[PDB]
RNA sequence: AACUUCAUCUACG
């Protein structure tokens, strides 16, 4: 999938079985990024 | 054996408030008119939210809650609009709902206050009572809120977002003459605004034959419906509930026969 | 965290009044006089502005996850 | 024991009533023939209560005396506590 | 090198020490956080007197 | 909290 | 006056507490020295010449209220409550929901509760300023009537206004974080994050694995109902074993954040946070700042709640029977002072030993704003509209939502899982 | 906590101003777990030389 | 998780009758009307209007349980009168009162404005 | 070791055999429900859907059970399992199983728990047998168990976060046994003290005291509304007590319709003058005290905890001993319903005005405190001058302490009596104390007049510091303020030293409770 | 068609 970087906030695409290191910053904390499917919220 | 003939005198009428007096009416009828003010007057409010992108600090359902609480002008088309359950079409359509859109991004350095003004309606009659503005969220630079909402007809019994009124002030017997409230020390108690007593007399003399009449109302609008039309719609809705009850009662009596 | 839309007790819209309240406090107005100028009459509505703690400004200091 | 020399109480105890009613209820729920004419009662426990009131439960309680002996008291013979 | 000593947060040897609230926010640390705890295996532990 | 004969 | 004036200009005057200590104005005294020191609680009342109790005072307390700790310092008018009630309030204030920290978004902590709309108390102690209670408050000011309305506030329960609850009153967010680490123990046996396959992986469950993304981790923003698969982890079997994590039963949340990192070992480590927005129900527990708590007995809408002449309906109705045996008069004084503060626009001062704030002064202040001296109000019955004969005590009191909620405690068992050793039903 | 003696748990007079009288856990630890008062400070230690 | 949906308060589920009439055997000429999905709003109005009638010996309403949504109205009338007729007449009287109120409120509105 | 496996609590013998974890049990928080009957309990839908009762398929219930099976586990009034004759458990949750939906006689449908099911309800600790009682299920929305408030006292339960366990019998035999041996109406009277375990409590008690005063007069509409909530009503409106000028019933006249059958009882109200019985107006009782119920009609009197409470000879106890347990259940429920609706009319509250007393009352309290402090000073001077002589069996220290304690306690009692004299009829502290619903005269006195002496270990506040109580007091001060006497009331507010001493007293009480639990538990286990 | 234990601590009535 595409993981946003923790520090430099640049999306990087990491394949499975690949070390979690952002290109150009090296931070080891990535975030999965919001889903394409949309969820309905009742305003209640 | 028949209903009394009530009389109305309107003391104050402002875009936000209606102060009126209903005389020669029962306490039950007056209280239930107040109750219908609060809970059974139809209004338009957001009840469907789909957030495409929410990078604000507030989570998605927080934003949805705040959007629902935002009042929307419902003066005329709320009577025309149908309930979603009644509408034949699946989900929502122009007859059963109104669509709103929000696409705000804080490109500038300064904090962007997303307001109700940023909500854009597909139909001009329903606008978020913008004509300050209700603040939905504050966006830091690089934060974006995108969402689509659908507003539907409903009344406050479902949810407080559909309350058309802010505060319904209801008072009867301004000077305690029916002794419905028994003061332990009458002098300590402040006089009502509608009180006709002299300053020396704390309470009016006990009226043994009296009955609660001459009810005083102050209905404050939330801005969605005009304060006059809140009262008119409440009276009409209570009448419609009674007529539906009578129709079902007649049907069941015929069935029993 | 952010000023609630509608007073809990009655439902009068108090969400549009927080920025004006802060501005009137900056002017010179006492809290009570600013609350009166904004139109808040019942102590229920005055509690909404008077007791509000605006944490959204502190949360906006942190950098966004996606820029 | 015999009909003579019955020393236990004639009244049915609360525990005997509970166990007899439960046992008769379970039997009725297990398609056992019902002695009383149920008046549209479809609950086995209610039917058992109805039989108990009419003294038609076909059970005899064997009460064990502390010396080891036993006395057989019919449910009809016992006086209903309630 | 003989070992590693866990550092109490916001103590003199913590990296957060001597940082203004803006700098603390840049590091995603609360200005109001008191400190006085250790992060061991990712969990905050407080020594009880 | 009351007295010696009462409660603490 | 020189010292106090310099401290008043503290910033840009480079005068601090350490300068006060260096001057010899203040001194640190421990218990052994407290045994040999004559103290005055207050300078004016005690040091000044009167009928001479002691004429050899060696020290003076800076302020008596400092004898309390952090949790007891939030209690307003603590000298007007029974002593066990202040202990109860300390314990319950450790359990109130609020914004625990401002960086709560960054942190992935299991079991985090954060309140939507925290408010600072209308009646506040001065020492609260040094506890940062204004900065990160926990609880909301609420119009509270002390009345017996429909019997659903009896014992210690509390009736609540459903309209207020619908407008955001005491709404909270519960974040649960789940951690999973893929690891290799055997040389041929490894754990991999992946979407489990019905045929490829021997172990499976009815639970939907579709929500899992390609990496085996649910993306943020996906609704996850109880027993759905948050993380998909499969172990090679020397075909595969399913060690995928599932939601705690009845969690029913929405994924907030999914972080993927490498732990110290170098193995992949995943943390997933789930949001569940909890609205107040009729089992949830709310407590005042005075040591008397209660579950929500029932929720009535604004049409049903009793209303005053002005149209105000109490957010919370508490039974009067709580007050007498517990003797938490600080609660009543706080309601009166909160009414005065909300009408005046100031913030009430409830420091423990003020001696300048009597109840009579608060009553006289409330009289000026058009209310009854003692805070009673003529309430109209919501159902029938008739005036309630007994005038009812109404005022703004600060209430806290305790972390104990009924949804977390409801449980039922029917032929479920069974232990291996005892072959008896399991625990928990 | 197991000990039922009501001597070590009671609020001593010397706790005045240094341990909160109100704030104590309730249960097996009544009066055994305490909390500092607001102005209380604990000596860090010094050389007696 | 066990929270009832909001629409349960006023929406009849399929197969639910708005009104069910059961006579009361304890007393002659008495009836018990069970209205479903209704609250004090209608119950108090109807009880008051029934009380105004001279041939109604008894009129009362109750909500059997606050969490559930139902209204029970007991009406006992004199001989030569039917409780069902009393209920119908009460409803018609309330409707007429409310329509008169609407007309007079509209007139009051038009007079407060425009002068 | 093997011994450790079998030895103690959590061992096999005690932790696994004498007691064990069981199926078909549900725990959740409890909230009040005045509308439910005594035996009824309120069960959330989810708890009722998880728990099941196996019902044997018979020819007379085959249709209903087949409908339940068709609904399945998803629709709530459904069945979770179908147990065949062979013992094979067809599962209705997993997949339709259309061939296996068929039911024949002998099959067991595990239907969901429904309204009317008998369930044991329990609160820990089960100190007496009334702590486990059989309740009839009623399914209500939301997630808490809901129980009548008269049933709170046997369970020792208050709705402040308490939880209750629920055990569902799984057989008709054990269901009947529970229903007869343990049903709540059958548990009304305890064998421990031959008194009713349950009585009118909390709001209902205060509202009953107010309702049964002579002053209460109810108009026609209020009478009809209250009669609406009376289940045992005969449908006949009693002729009003006052026919003219306007028809007005009385609270006693309506409560007379609650009292079942023909019950005869004579009690006395808490505020009964001892002089009235000896002197004239024995049967007139100017204060409307006394309580006379003849032929099930309340002729005269005001009801309180002495008449409607848990005590021997109460109206509740006589109803149980005379009319039976079912009729007594109806009696409790009707009292609660109609008196709660009258309370909706009259209302009840507590405020600051209740704590306030007259200015003269405060002045008298202050004068009493001044005189007491002066007398303690005089006693201390006698002791210092060695005039004091030891009381037999006591040291000079002990006799001095006893004299000072006597003076302080007498002053405290006098201030309390003055505060109680100040109380009006409308005072709500007094209303709750008189009804017996909550509070005591000690609490009123402490609220209004004087908190009283703070004593630790049966003595005034000890000399914890060296020969003084606090550093603020001078050494060797035996006066009231130094040793713990609190002259300020809770309303007035404790001074800082009084605050600390009060904290010491409260701490001692809390320690006593916490230590008490374990010793009493061990004793109870040994006895059993 | 379905996920171990110990131990500790912290809370609950
Ligand atoms: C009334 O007695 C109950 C029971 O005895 C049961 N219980 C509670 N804790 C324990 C325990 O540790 N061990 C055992 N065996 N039983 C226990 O709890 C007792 C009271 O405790 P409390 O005094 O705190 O009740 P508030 O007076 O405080 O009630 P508020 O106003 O908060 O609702
Ligand atoms: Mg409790
Ligand atoms: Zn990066
Ligand atoms: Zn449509
Ligand atoms: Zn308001």
């Amino acid at each position: 999938m595409i993981y946003i970087c923790g520090e430099c906030h640049t999306e990087n695409e990491i394949k499975s079985r690949d070390p979690i290191r952002c290109r150009e910053c090296g931070y080891r904390i990535m975030y999965k990024k919001r889903t394409k499917r949309l969820v309905v919220f009742d305003a209640r | 054996p028949y209903a009394n003939q009530p009389t109305v005198r309107i003391t104050e009428l402002t875009d936000e408030n209606v102060k009126f007096i209903i005389e020669n009416t029962d306490l039950a009828v007056a209280n239930s008119i107040r109750r219908v003010f609060i809970a059974e007057v139809p209004i338009i409010a957001i009840d469907w939210v789909q957030i495409d992108a929410n990078s604000s600090v507030l989570h998605d359902e927080f934003i949805a809650h705040r959007l629902g609480l935002i009042p929307l002008t419902s003066d005329d088309i709320v009577d025309k609009l149908q309930y979603s359950r009644d509408c034949t079409c699946e989900e929502f359509c122009p007859e059963c709902s109104v669509e709103f859109t929000l696409d705000v991004r804080c490109n500038e350095d300064q904090t962007r206050h997303v307001t109700s003004r940023d909500l854009i309606s597909n139909s001009p009659r329903v606008i978020p009572v913008t004509s300050d503005d209700i603040l939905i969220v504050k966006l830091r630079k690089g934060q974006e809120l995108r969402l689509r909402a659908y507003a539907k007809k409903g009344f406050g019994k479902e949810h407080a977002k559909w309350n058309p009124t802010a505060g319904v002030a209801f008072e009867y017997d301004p000077d305690n003459a029916l002794r419905h409230t028994v003061y332990p020390k009458p002098e300590e108690w402040p006089k009502s605004e509608y009180s006709e007593l002299d300053e020396d007399e704390s309470q009016a003399p006990y009226d043994p034959n009296g009955k609660p009449e001459r009810f005083y109302y102050n209905v404050e609008s939330c801005g969605s419906l005009r304060p006059e039309t809140i009262v008119l719609s409440a009276l009409s809705g209570l009448k419609k509930k009674l007529s539906d009850l009578q129709t079902q009662l007649s049907h069941e009596i015929q069935s029993d026969v | 965290m952010i000023i609630p839309v509608r007073c809990f007790t009655c439902g009068k819209i108090v969400g549009n009044k927080w920025e004006a309240y802060l501005g009137l406090l900056q002017a010179e107005y006492t809290e009570g006089d600013a609350l009166d100028a904004l139109g808040l009459k019942r102590y229920c509505c005055r509690r909404m502005l008077l007791a509000h703690v605006d944490l959204i400004e502190k949360l906006l200091n942190y950098a966004p996850l996606e820029k | 024991q015999a009909n003579q020399k019955r020393i236990t109480t004639p009244y049915m105890t609360k525990y005997e009533r509970a166990r007899v009613l439960g046992t008769r209820a379970l039997q009725i729920a297990m398609c056992a023939p019902v002695m009383v004419e149920l008046e549209g009662e479809t609950d086995p426990l209610l039917i058992a209560m109805k039989e108990l009131k009419a003294r038609k439960i076909p059970i005899i309680i064997r009460r064990y005396l502390p010396d080891g002996s036993y006395e057989d008291w019919g449910v009809d013979e016992l006086i209903i506590s309630d | 090198f003989i070992g590693k000593i866990p550092i109490m947060l916001r103590s003199t040897y913590c990296l957060l020490n001597g940082l203004t609230d803006r700098d603390l926010c840049e590091l995603n640390e609360c200005p109001l956080d008191p400190g006085g705890y250790f992060i061991i295996n990712g969990s905050e532990k407080v020594l009880i007197a | 909290i009351w007295g010696i004969g009462c409660n603490p | 006056k020189r010292h106090i004036d310099q401290l008043k200009e503290r910033e840009y005057n480079n005068y601090s507490w350490q300068d006060l200590v260096a001057s010899g104005v203040v001194e640190y005294i421990d218990t052994l020295e407290e045994e040999t020191v004559m103290l005055a609680m207050t300078p004016d009342d005690l040091q000044e010449k009167e009928v001479a109790y002691c004429s050899t005072y060696t020290h003076c307390e800076i302020h008596p209220s400092m004898i309390l700790g952090v949790c007891a310092s939030i209690i307003p008018f603590p000298d007007h409550n029974q002593s066990p009630r202040n202990t109860y309030q300390s314990a319950m204030g450790k359990q109130a929901m609020g914004v625990y920290i401002t960086n709560f978004h960054v942190r992935m902590d299991t079991l985090a509760h954060v309140l939507y709309y925290p408010q600072k108390p209308l009646v506040t102690t001065r020492s609260m300023e040094y506890l940062r209670f204004r900065e990160l408050p926990a609880g909301i000011n609420s119009i509270v009537a002390i009345a017996s309305y429909t019997g659903y506030n009896q014992e210690d329960s509390v009736i609540m206004n459903r309209s207020a609850v619908d407008r955001g009153f005491f709404r909270s967010v519960f974040y649960r974080s789940y951690k999973e680490q893929e690891s290799k123990k055997g040389f041929d046996q490894e754990e991999v994050f992946e979407k489990p396959t019905r045929e490829t992986c021997q172990g499976m469950r009815h639970a939907i694995y579709d929500k899992l993304d390609d990496d085996g981790l649910i993306a943020p923003g996906v609704r996850v109902s109880g027993d759905d698969v948050i993380i998909g982890k499969t172990v090679t079997l020397p075909t595969k074993r399913d060690c995928s994590t599932f939601l705690r039963t009845s969690e029913t949340g929405i994924v907030d954040q999914v972080m993927v990192t490498l732990n110290q070992e170098g193995y992949k480590f995943c943390k997933i946070r789930v949001r569940s927005v909890r609205i107040p129900q009729i089992g949830d527990k709310f407590a005042s700042r005075h040591g008397q708590k209660g579950t929500c007995g029932i929720q009535y809408r604004q049409e049903d709640m009793p209303f005053t002449c002005e149209g105000i309906t109490p957010d919370i109705i508490i039974n009067p029977h709580a007050i007498p045996s517990r003797m938490t008069i600080g609660h009543l004084i706080e309601c009166l002072q909160g009414k005065v503060s909300a009408n005046k626009g100031e913030i009430g001062d409830a420091t423990p030993f003020n001696d300048a704030v009597n109840v009579q002064k608060i009553s006289n202040l409330l009289s000026d704003y058009g209310y009854h001296l003692r805070g009673n109000e003529v309430l109209y019955n919501g159902f029938t509209g008739r005036k309630i004969t007994s005038q009812i005590f109404i005022g703004p009191t600060y209430y806290q939502r305790l972390k104990h909620m009924v949804d977390d405690k409801i449980h039922s068992r029917a032929r479920g899982p069974i232990q291996i050793l005892n072959r008896q039903p399991m625990e928990g | 906590r197991d000990g039922k003696l009501a001597k070590p748990r009671q609020l001593h007079n010397t706790l005045w101003g240094m341990v909160c009288p109100a704030e104590t856990p309730e249960g097996h630890a009544v009066g055994l777990v305490k909390n500092l008062a607001l102005m209380a400070y604990i000596s860090v230690g010094s050389q007696p030389s | 998780m066990n929270a009832p949906p909001a629409f349960e308060s006023f929406l009849l589920f399929e197969g639910e009758k708005k009104i069910t009439i059961n006579k009361d055997t304890k007393v002659p000429n008495a009836c018990l009307f069970t209205i479903n999905k209704e609250d004090h709003t209608l119950g108090n109005i109807i009880k008051s209007q029934l009380l105004k009638d001279p041939q109604v010996l008894f009129a009362g309403y109750k909500v059997p349980h606050p969490l559930e949504h139902k209204i029970i109205i007991r009406v006992q009338t004199t001989p030569d009168y039917s409780p069902q007729e009393a209920f119908t007449n009460a409803i018609t009287d309330l409707i007429s009162e409310l329509s008169l109120l609407e007309e007079r409120f509209r007139v009051a509105i038009k007079d407060k404005q425009e002068g | 070791s093997l011994k450790q496996r079998l030895k103690g609590k959590e061992g096999r013998v005690r932790g696994n055999l004498m007691g064990k974890r069981v199926d078909f049990s549900a725990r959740t928080v409890i909230t009040p429900d005045p509308n439910l009957s005594i035996d009824q309990v309120g069960v959330p839908r989810s708890i009722a859907a998880n728990m099941t009762f196996a019902e044997i398929v018979t020819p007379f219930n085959i249709d209903r059970l087949q409908e339940l099976v068709r609904r399945g586990n998803s629709q709530y009034p459904g069945a979770k399992y179908i147990i065949r004759d062979n013992g094979d458990r067809i599962d209705l949750r997993f997949h339709p199983k259309p061939s296996d939906l068929h039911l024949q006689t002998g099959y067991k449908v595990e239907r969901h728990m429904c309204d009317g099911d008998i369930v044991i309800f329990n609160r820990q600790p089960t100190l007496h047998k009334m702590s486990m009682m059989g309740h009839r299920v009623r399914i209500l929305p939301w997630s808490t168990f809901r129980l009548n408030l008269s049933v709170t006292t046997p369970y020792n339960a208050d709705f402040d976060g308490d939880e209750m366990n629920l055990h569902l019998p799984q057989s008709l035999e054990t269901r009947a046994e529970i229903q007869e041996l343990a049903m709540v109406p059958r548990m009304i009277v305890t064998p421990q003290s031959n008194r009713p375990v349950m009585g009118i409590v909390q709001d209902t008690l205060t509202a009953v005291r107010k309702f049964t005063k002579r002053d209460v007069f109810l108009e026609r509409g209020e009478v009809m509304n209250l009669l609406m909530f009376l289940s045992t009503w005969d449908g006949k409106v009693p002729q009003p007590a006052i026919l003219k000028p306007r028809p007005l019933w009385t609270g006693k006249q309506i409560f007379s319709l609650i009292i079942p059958g023909h019950i005869n009882c004579i009690r006395t109200h808490s505020t009964h003058p001892d002089d009235e019985d000896s002197g004239p107006y024995k049967h007139i009782s100017p204060g409307d005290t006394k309580v006379v119920v003849e032929n099930g009609e309340l002729i005269m009197g005001i009801l309180c905890k002495k008449s409607l409470g848990t005590s021997a000879g109460s109206l509740v106890h006589i109803s149980y001993l005379e009319m039976g347990h079912d009729i007594t259940r109806l009696f409790y429920s009707n009292i609660q319903t109609v008196i709660n609706n009258w309370l909706l009319i009259e209302g009840h509250t507590i405020g600051i005005g209740d704590s306030i007393a007259d200015s003269k009352t405060y002045q008298d309290i202050q004068n009493t405190i001044k005189k007491a402090k002066q007398d303690v000073i005089e006693v201390i001077e006698k002791a210092h001058n060695n005039e004091l002589e030891p009381t037999p069996g006591n040291t000079l220290r002990q006799t001095f302490e006893n004299q000072v304690n006597r003076i302080l306690n007498d002053a405290r009692d006098k201030t309390g009596s003055s505060a109680q004299k100040s109380l009006s009829e409308y005072n709500n502290f007094k209303s709750m104390v008189v009804s017996g619903a909550k509070g005591s005269k000690i609490n009123i006195s402490q609220v209004i007049a004087v908190v009283g002496q703070q004593n630790v270990e049966g003595k005034r506040i000890p000399f914890g510091f060296k020969h003084r109580t606090l550093p603020h007091f001078i050494k060797d001060d035996y006066g009231p303020e130094s040793r713990g006497f609190v002259e300020n009331s809770y309303l007035a507010g404790l001074t800082p030293t009084e605050f600390f001493f009060h904290a010491m007293g409260g701490r001692e009480g809390l320690i006593d409770t916490a230590v008490k639990t374990a010793e009493t538990g061990y004793i109870q286990r040994r006895l059993i």
